[PDB]
RNA sequence: AAGGAGGUAAAAAUGG
RNA sequence: AAACUUGAGUGCAGAAGAGGAAAGUGGAAUUCCAUGUGUAGCGGUGAAAUGCGCAGAGAUAUGGAGGAACACCAGUGGCGAAGGCGACUUUCUGGUCUGUAACUGACGCUGAUGUGCGAAAGCGUGGGGAUCAAACAGGAUUAGAUACCCUGGUAGUCCACGCCGUAAACGAUGAGUGCUAAGUGUUAGGGGGCCCCUUAGUGCUGCAGCUAACGCAUUAAGCACUCCGCCUGGGGAGUACGACCGCAAGGUUGAAACUCAAAGGAAUUGACGGGGACCCGCACAAGCGGUGGAGCAUGUGGUUUAAUUCGAAGCAACGCGA
């Protein structure tokens, strides 16, 4: 299959922006895992450290 | 690192004429060059080339199969190396198998076989065997 | 810190001392010394009352600002001192208006720092503040029981305390001993923690360095005559040979607690040590 | 469909 | 003695990373403390009991104290010489990989002695202490149970600084170098048109070759060269003595007398397992009728007697030899 980041060339990923963080975090919170979301490798460790960020900011919840 | 072009060269033959290929491509060397036309002459392989390019340049050595796709050449064996280096004498010159194969040696009149080491009844550093 | 003599003699060995790098000066301010002639444990009637005190070197009185009630104005830190009144180090500040005074010093405390006094002041180390004014968490030392008297609680070398809550009128503490009670906002305290951490440390190694500080030795219960002691008396060695451990004065030494009852402080001591 | 690698539950009387 | 750029480094442009050190922030959860509601159990196990609880436990709600570890991501994934490294943030810092071809011009490999790092436990000093938990106490199990199981519980488990220097510290596989069919994944890149090629890793499958066999097989255990370490039957014994190191515990180096004719490896066939999968059977299930309850008949054990003849003892002895 193909990746959401690598499909539209976005090369950096906001913690702050936490409508797209909404779409790999899983309904109670927990962070997709890269099998099922499609995403690379590369970009997933991306993904979680701010979905991480923005658990620790608030933004995102934890449970 | 390495430590024995004679030996990888030999080595390099060996590997394929197991595998049986055809030619096959080496740094060059003028010992190794000179090896290599021995082997020409006794007839162990069937072509030698030079490539006179940059780094050394390259040999290509072609290799002789007879009927039945039998290997002319049994076996090649290092016998001086850089951790031991063996000499031998020109009334103590060893035969391989029984005269069936050939010692290359390195003589003070250039780098020969053993039956041309006997002839002229000179030793020296005992390179190979190869049968 | 400390630093740990070779055993050139018996008594030197296992002796040690603090090596005094914190120290900067080696003399104390004239203007701020009074003399202080030793009592060796007698009182007014010329009894002795305490045991095990006398002689021990001289020693001159530093005036100490355990109050710091001089607010709004900047003092910059001249010199750590030593003190021989006290276990910890004593820092002589001085003031932008030119006054100068000694303070308890506290640990880190650095020559050519600034330390300021009042309900506006910064919380770093050395400043002074109400404990209304101190943060929750806050590590504090010289603390006042009533405003206005000065500070009477942790002041020992690496003594400290930890503000805990905010009642109405009261701040709860956490004391060194593990007590947690109340003390009035409106009393004052002093950021950080006492220094010359390493006191505890030292092996002192000998008995005339005791007796140098002013102590002197004391005389075991059990090897006294029973007119001296309750433990006295007994042919050869003893053991206690009764329900207790026993005082010299005849009161249970062993587990018997002895702070009064109906203290005023008791509704204000949240938790025992 | 059959084999290889990781994690991970639930169960438990005793002696042959 | 003089040249070269292929090995080895450097410059230039890029890549990823739980590599390391120090500070700071954060959510979940456990324990404890206080308080409100509330009643007689909780907990635990194969089943129980110790223990906790009518002085109000356990449950539930709120707040506080404190220590420790970082759920999901997470992957034959990544990084490191090895040990090891997984919340997040900042600072300092090591290494590696890719392309390029200015630059040096063999400056390389190995490495005795040496010098450092090195899981856990352990030692010293000072802190800290939630959880878990050697020792230990009680309960249970048992013929006994110094255990496994249960209830507690100290060292320790955490931090700093020193010490110790060992592990199945393993890929049980020394380092460097070149060469020898292929197929297919994945991590970090590069070049040419989803495809092809390519570098460095990380997996699986598999030729030639190797191997006692199992198996290894471009990440060799194949073919070769260089250097180091190590082995020479099993016990005795990693012991003794000596030496060096350590606070101690102990570590490193390391025999002999004596004793046996074996000890070992891989694989094969059986047998066995308080190993497994599946298939079948009045084995369960469905259903009818019984035995176990009463009297009596009969056989058996037991007891008694002079003898109560002998034989049969789980199914597969007991209306059995009869
Ligand atoms: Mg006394
Ligand atoms: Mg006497
Ligand atoms: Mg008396
Ligand atoms: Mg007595
Ligand atoms: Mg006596
Ligand atoms: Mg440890
Ligand atoms: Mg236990
Ligand atoms: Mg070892
Ligand atoms: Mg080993
Ligand atoms: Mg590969």
């Amino acid at each position: 299959k193909v990746c959401y980041f690598t499909a539209n060339g976005i090369t950096h990923i906001d913690y702050k922006d936490t409508e797209l963080l909404k779409r790999f975090i899983s309904e109670r919170g927990k962070i997709l895992p890269r099998r099922v979301t499609g995403t690379s490798a590369k970009y997933q460790r991306m993904l979680t450290t701010a979905i991480k960020r923005s658990r620790h900011m608030a933004l995102l919840p934890y449970v | 690192t390495m430590t024995d072009p004679i030996a990888d060269m030999l080595t390099r033959v060996r590997n394929a004429n197991m595998v049986r290929h055809e030619k096959l491509e080496l740094p060059a060397s003028n010992i190794k060059k000179e090896i290599a036309e021995i082997l020409k002459s006794e007839g162990f392989i069937k072509n030698v080339e030079y490539v006179e390019d940059d780094k050394q340049g390259v040999l290509r050595l072609f290799l002789k199969y007879g009927q039945n796709d039998e290997r002319v050449i049994t076996g090649l064996k290092r016998i001086s190396k850089p951790g031991l280096r063996v000499y031998a004498k020109a009334s103590e010159m060893p035969k391989v198998l029984n005269g069936l194969g050939i010692a290359l040696v390195s003589t003070s009149e250039g780098v020969i076989t053993d039956k041309e080491a006997r002839k002229r009844n000179v030793g020296g550093e005992i390179i190979a065997y190869v049968w | 810190a400390i630093k740990k003599y070779k055993p050139i003699t018996n008594g030197r060995r296992n002796m040690t001392s603090l090596d005094f790098a914190e120290i900067t000066k080696t003399t104390p301010e004239k203007s701020l010394l009074k003399p202080l002639p030793k009592k060796a444990g007698r009182n007014n009637q010329g009894k002795l009352t305490v045991r095990h005190h006398g002689g021990g070197h001289k020693r001159q009185y530093r005036v100490i600002d355990f109050k710091r009630n001089k607010d709004g104005i900047n003092a910059k830190v001249d010199s750590i001192q030593y003190d021989p009144n006290r276990s910890a180090n004593i820092a002589l500040v001085v003031y932008a208006d030119g006054e100068k005074r000694y303070i308890i010093a506290p640990k880190g405390l650095e020559v050519g720092q600034i330390v300021e006094s009042g309900a506006e002041a910064d919380i770093k180390v050395g400043n002074a503040l109400p404990l209304q004014n101190i943060p929750v968490g806050t590590v504090v030392h010289n603390i006042e029981l009533k405003p206005g008297k000065g500070g009477q609680i942790a002041r020992s070398a690496g003594a400290s305390a930890q503000v805990l809550g905010k009642e109405g009128k009261y701040v709860l503490i956490r004391l060194r001993s593990g007590e947690v009670r109340m003390i009035l906002s409106t009393c004052r305290a002093t950021i950080g923690q006492v220094g010359n951490l390493q006191h505890e440390l030292v092996n002192v190694g000998k008995a005339g360095r005791s007796r140098w500080k002013g102590i002197r030795p004391t005389v075991r219960g059990s090897v006294m005559n029973p007119n001296d002691h309750p433990h006295g008396g007994g042919e050869g060695r003893a053991p206690i040979g009764r329900p207790s451990p026993m005082s010299p004065w005849g009161k249970p030494t062993l587990g018997k607690k002895t702070r009064r009852g109906k203290k005023s402080s008791d509704k204000l001591i949240v938790r025992g040590r």
